[PDB]
DNA sequence: GCGGCATTCAAGGAC
DNA sequence: TAAATACAGACCTAAGTCCTTGAATGCCGC
DNA sequence: CTGTATTTA
């Protein structure tokens, strides 16, 4: 082997607002800005791999044309999260003169801005509202709450959803289309089904699947990429018997390499987030699943500490 | 299914919604009562024109309807309402009618004073450049004078007052307050939530009494040595703009002074090494009005400030202010706005003026017009997620509907944990402090309160060792969510209900700095007695003090002045003090408190002591 | 379109290193006469004003007044990197987006060609409009500026008294006090370092130590200082050039009761 | 003898 | 003088490391 | 929540 190829994310990254399958109001919107100009500071916020930061590149992009080099200042925020780089390089930039279409700004780019110290993040705000009128800043964050409110207050704020089945299938086939690879209808569904509403992680794993076996069946996706963890936990505990439970966390959980503290945390996400049962129910269980958690910390951690969790959850639905 | 009623049918009337309703939620018919012009207020009063009765409807909102003689109307007495109702109201009806008229006068009238200075401008460009469109909503119609403020008049009127009285109180030196009370204090502190015309208000003021603005944010330059840089030499010099700009006409005596603007202030640093001292010293000697501008107010950070300077409080702005000012916005960018979402749009916002024009800005770029069909997807998209303040947090915790199957079903047990991480250092602590205080709503059937009580404290238990676990050795930080739910949520919900009295905040703290103090006290007498008791601390507290009271004051008590002598050398056997004495007497409780025993002894008989230990 | 020719680069390297502690943004207005920049400083407390003359350069081209806004901490970095011998050119170019300098070595042919973005200043220009004073005195540069040093040591405030032809700068901080006095006279043989005074009215002006430190580090662009003292007008500190100066416009003190 | 920069460390915050 | 609503009560300490960040220490360059 | 400050009735 001498070199790789470019992977199907940055392959096909989309460049244009057209090629995004995300949610079509925000999308539409962000057309009608870069048709207009006059760009408002803002803050995309949602889920890993649904098209934000690939939505404010081109956007960017669209906006700025030929002089995207020297009018776009793209820094991670959780590479560069002082104090000091605010007060003197994005500063500077604000400062800095450049003679610009008469509808477009120069556009500050924070990806991963959830990452940034608090006194970057208040140092910001004079910064941005000082040059307000020929410097934009477009912030792209997993949670809306780890920015202040001040910095919330003086921008847009677009919440991005999950993305739904039907656009990822259909960006899922563009791209089968683009590459001539052969699939199953099967094989996409379980793809959807693995990618929990993630387009990043659907194209991987279809590119992995594609790379070692070549055919997107279904039991070749299941071989390769295993079903949602949380999955087998939710069946787990909503068991109706012991027996049952006790023979899904032997067969499915502890012997195939999962480790007592993943499996603790994922009931108690599972039960955090269950709805089947009553609050007092779904209260008293995460009581003993926080409790075996608490044993399993202290190194404790084997197969009969589980055991007896389920043994006291089904107690517990015992009445 | 909801029939369409006629536009403004609703138009004078005083609608409040009690009980569950099982067709509409509560926010969707508050919604839908403002789509036709009702104003939704949350208490009964007498101003109430028809409440809707729900379901599980409080008795007291019932006891209060009985007393004022309220009509009370059921969903299909809100369907009739709605659908016989005539257009646009129909004695209340012609009043709002007349409001509404004022505010789409006043709207038209600043719309034609906007489309002059831009005349005026695009005038002045021809006689001899940064484009309108370029420009954010924001700043673009960003108040050119204090007439233009939307809100908190009184606030911004004594800010006025202040400043301009500052230099007749500086020549008494700040010795006479005043009837407005403001004159004795130097500084003006400006607190209250982003976005409402805080710093705005600062600088008009600044910009109209003639006095030199200089701005510096405070987050922005953040050091001592920065803030004596650029601060202590500018407290008692004069500005070279000023002189410069203009001093030949008789304008302003004041012209020569400044008024420093202190923004962000609450994004500075914190300790004895932050400038927040340094800027709180900086407060009480100056020649120079300085006005500060902070988005929090209480902090431990912002402690030195808190009697220092003069406070003002900014609130959230009002609707009804806030009305004008975006049918101005609307008119002049000929996007359409009914008044009737306005009010929908402040609930949401929290009162942000500046995140309102953010989000007409962005939002009118694609929808033209915003009308009550779409409102529900603006609101839900732009939501405030801020983090509650842990009373707020306490009293949503501690609500018995939350809890039912309809609240477990809208508020998830993952939004009880996100409310308890909002604030996890004080949660559990205003749990413990303020469940056992609340009238219990889910109660089981053959439970009483105090078994609730009960398991809530057992839950506390859990939720403290769980705590302790984590806050210790190993740091063992991944067990927060369990603590969310033993600490909180499972004593909240087993004696959810309505709050009884008020929401007392946690005592916790003062009762563990006290316990410091006196353990602090007691660790200086036993190494003072070591010498003679050779017994621990506690050994020494709990026995030593019972008597070391009785060879001490009791003879001041039974004797008079005459057992100062014995009393000197009891105390100077065991090496004790005069501070020593005075923390002996503070440890005893019950039926043995001294702090009435030591004024019943006469005050000679304390001097001659005094005397003698000198 | 703009080309202007320096003798010694050093020349404008001391230029901008007179004056980059107390501002941080200045517009350089270039016109056929030569090149004005006047700064406020971020306390708006000193201003600063620098004249230089077609006279100070080896060619000089102007087609209209252009403004160039730089930043003095990029200006200071770019001309750290130029030599005592080479021959500094400021070029900028139609629409001014940056500025060109050009250093030129006169015993070799190596070039040496950086770039530098302007800056959007949004400042107004004022008028220093130019009055009589009451006094008016001139003394080494270097001297001055070691009377600086020694005296803000002490406190942060600076009492300058001229009176009975005496000058007294004050110094009363927490430990101690500090007093210089000062008389004027003119020795013949060099008048370099004479004092040259005219006093008028006797002034008592007070002024910032850190404002003074910022102006005395810009002694190395003349050998003495042009000090001119006004009882309700900021003071002149200034700097003659071989065909410009640089002043230093100080605001005084509250002089309270 | 300062001038400047780099390094280190202590104070506060977060989980 | 009442409606009508905002909205304020209050800020903890030991502990473990990591992170930032101001400021002092330290050295080299001139 | 109670209690108080502010705005409008
Ligand atoms: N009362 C008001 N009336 C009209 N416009 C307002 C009002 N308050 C705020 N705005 C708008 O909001 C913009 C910014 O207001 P600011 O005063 O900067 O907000 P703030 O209250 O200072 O909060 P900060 O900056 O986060 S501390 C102004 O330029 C106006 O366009
Ligand atoms: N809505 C979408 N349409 C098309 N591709 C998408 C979409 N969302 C994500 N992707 C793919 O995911 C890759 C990177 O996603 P990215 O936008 O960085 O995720 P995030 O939104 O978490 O930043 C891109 O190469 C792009 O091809
Ligand atoms: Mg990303
Ligand atoms: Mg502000």
């Amino acid at each position: 082997t001498l070199s790789l190829q470019l992977p199907w994310v940055e392959k096909y990254r989309p460049q244009v607002l057209s090629d995004i399958v995300g949610n079509k109001e925000t999308i539409d919107r962000l057309q009608q800005i870069a048709k207009d100009g006059n760009m408002p500071h803002m803050i995309i916020s949602g889920m890993p791999g649904i098209g934000k930061t690939t939505s404010v590149h081109c956007l960017a992009h669209e906006l700025l044309g030929r002089s995207y080099a020297d009018g776009v200042l793209e820094l991670n925020a959780s590479d560069d999260r002082g104090i000091d780089v605010v007060r003197n390089q994005i500063k500077h930039f604000a400062q800095k003169k450049l003679h610009l279409p008469p509808g477009k700004h120069k556009i500050v780019i924070l990806d991963e801005a959830d990452s940034m110290t608090a006194g970057a993040q208040q140092a910001l705000r004079r910064t941005m509202e000082l040059y307000s009128n020929s410097t934009r800043f477009a912030f792209a964050c997993n949670q809306s709450n780890k920015i202040i409110e001040p910095l919330q207050s003086r921008c847009a704020i677009l919440r991005y959803s999950k993305l739904s089945d039907e656009d990822v299938l259909k960006r899922l086939l563009q791209i089968i289309k683009l590459e001539d690879v052969k699939y199953t209808n099967d094989g996409l569904e379980a793809i959807i089904f693995t990618a929990e509403g993630d387009m990043r992680q659907a194209i991987n794993n279809l590119q992995s699947t594609v790379a070692g076996h070549g055919l997107v069946n279904a039991d070749n996706v299941f071989k390769i990429v295993d079903s949602p963890h949380p999955l087998i936990v939710k069946k787990m505990l909503l068991a109706s018997n012991l027996e049952d439970s006790i023979q899904i966390l032997r067969t499915d959980l502890w012997k195939k390499g999962y480790s007592s503290i993943d499996i603790v945390t994922t009931s108690f996400r599972v039960t955090k987030n269950l709805a089947q049962v009553k609050e007092s129910v779904r209260l008293e269980m995460i009581k003993e699943i926080g409790l075996t958690h608490m044993r399993i910390l202290e190194g404790v951690g084997t197969y009969l500490q589980l055991a007896s969790m389920l043994a006291k959850i089904h107690k517990l639905n015992n009445k | 299914s909801f029939p369409e009623g006629k536009p403004n049918c609703l138009l004078g009337l005083t609608i409040v919604f009690t009980g569950v309703l099982p067709t509409l939620e509560r926010g969707a018919s508050e919604a839908l009562a403002k789509r036709y012009g009702a104003r939704v207020t949350k208490s009964i009063s007498s101003k109430t024109s028809v409440v809707v009765l729900g379901d599980e409807a409080g008795p007291k909102k019932l006891e209060k309807i009985k007393q004022l003689k309220i009509k009370a109307i059921d969903e299909e007495g809100f369907k009739q309402l709605i659908a016989g109702m005539p257009a646009e109201g129909g004695e209340a009806a012609e009043k709002a009618r007349r409001k509404l008229e004022e505010q789409h006068n006043i709207a038209t009238k600043e719309a034609e004073l906007l489309v002059k200075k831009e005349e005026e401008r695009s005038k002045k460009l021809a006689a001899t450049v940064v484009r309108e469109e370029d420009k954010l909503w924001t700043v673009k119609y960003a108040p050119t004078n204090l007439q233009q403020v939307c809100g908190n008049k009184g606030s911004v009127m004594k800010l006025k007052n202040w400043l301009a009285n500052w230099e007749n109180s500086k020549k008494n030196s700040f010795k006479h307050a005043g009837k407005d009370g403001s004159g004795v204090f130097r500084a003006a502190m400006l607190y209250g939530p982003p976005g409402i015309g805080k710093t705005t208000a600062a600088h008009l003021v600044a910009q109209e009494l003639g006095y030199d603005i200089l701005e510096q944010n405070a987050s922005d330059v953040r050091s001592k040595t920065l803030l004596n840089a650029g601060v202590k030499n500018a407290l008692d010099n004069m500005s070279v703009v000023g002189y410069f700009k203009h001093n030949e006409e008789a304008q302003n005596l004041n012209g020569k002074h400044f008024v420093i603007i202190m923004d962000e202030v609450d994004g500075m640093s914190g300790g004895d090494r932050g400038g927040v001292g340094q800027l709180a010293q900086f407060c009480r000697k100056t020649s120079t009005p300085l006005i500060l501008i902070c988005n929090e107010r209480n902090l431990p950070k912002m402690r030195p400030f808190d009697r220092v300077c003069l406070d003002i409080q900014f609130r959230r702005p009002d609707a009804n202010s806030i009305k004008s000012r975006l049918m101005t916005i609307a008119i002049r960018e000929k996007f359409k706005l009914d008044p009737n979402v306005i009010d929908r749009l402040i609930q949401t916002t929290r009162g942000d003026i500046r995140q309102v024009i953010n989000l007409l800005s962005t939002i009118s770029t694609t929808t033209k017009t915003i009308n009550h069909e779409n409102i529900n997807e603006i609101s839900k998209a732009w939501e405030k997620n801020i983090a509650l303040k842990p009373f707020d947090i306490a009293h949503k915790m501690l609500d018995g509907q939350i809890y039912s199957d309809i609240g477990s079903r809208n508020f998830t047990l993952n939004d009880k944990i996100a409310l308890y991480f909002d604030d996890f250092d004080f949660t559990p602590l205003m749990i413990q402090e303020n469940y056992l205080s609340t009238r219990p709503s889910v109660l089981k059937p053959g439970q009483s309160h105090l078994e609730a009580v009960a398991e809530a404290a057992n839950c506390i238990s859990l939720g403290d060792i769980v705590e302790k676990k984590i806050r210790s050795s190993e740091q063992l930080w991944s067990l927060l969510p369990l603590h969310a739910v033993l600490s909180s949520v499972y004593p909240a919900s087993k004696v959810a209900g309505h709050m009884a009295g008020r929401i007392n905040f946690t005592a916790w703290l003062g009762q563990n700095s006290k316990s410091a103090k006196y353990y602090r006290l007691l660790q200086e007498i036993h190494y003072h007695t070591r010498l003679g008791t050779s017994t621990d601390k506690i050994g020494l507290r709990l026995d030593y003090l019972p008597t070391f009271r009785k060879r001490l004051l009791d003879p001041f008590l039974k004797q008079g002045a005459d057992a100062i002598s014995s009393v000197i050398e009891v105390m100077d056997d065991y090496y004790l003090t005069k501070e020593d004495w005075d923390s002996i007497m503070e440890f005893f409780v019950g039926p043995d408190v001294t702090t009435a025993i030591i004024k019943k002894i006469p005050a000679t008989v304390k001097s001659g002591f005094t005397r003698k230990y000198n | 379109m703009l080309e202007a020719k320096f003798e010694e680069a050093s020349l404008f390297k001391r230029i901008i290193d007179g004056f980059k502690d107390c501002v941080q943004l200045v517009n350089f207005q270039c016109k056929e006469d030569g090149i004005i920049a006047q700064a406020v400083d971020d306390s708006r407390v000193l201003l600063v004003s620098l004249e230089i003359g077609v006279e100070a350069f080896q060619e000089y081209r102007c087609d209209h007044p252009v403004t160039l806004g730089m930043d003095l901490t990029s200006l200071s970095k770019i001309l750290r990197c130029g030599n005592n011998t080479d021959t500094l050119t400021l070029i900028a170019d139609n629409t001014p987006d940056s500025i060109i300098l050009l250093f030129e070595d006169t015993k070799k042919d190596r070039i040496a060609e950086y770039s530098l973005k302007l800056m959007d200043i949004d400042a107004d220009f004022l008028k220093i409009e130019e009055l009589q004073y009451d006094s008016t005195l001139s003394l080494p540069s270097s001297e001055f500026s070691k009377i600086v040093r020694d005296l803000s040591q002490l406190s942060d405030s600076i009492n300058i008294m001229i009176t009975k032809e005496t000058i007294k700068f004050v110094a009363d901080g927490d430990i101690g006090s500090g007093s210089v006095i000062i008389k004027p006279f003119v020795d013949m043989e060099h008048p370099e370092t004479s004092i040259k005074l005219e006093m008028d009215q006797p002034v008592d002006l007070t002024f910032g130590a850190k404002y003074l430190l910022d102006i005395i580090k810009g002694s190395s662009l003349s050998d003495r200082v042009g000090i001119r003292l006004s009882s309700e007008a900021p003071a002149l500190f200034q700097f003659d050039l071989k065909s410009g100066f640089l002043q230093f416009f100080l605001a005084p003190k509250f002089n309270d009761e």
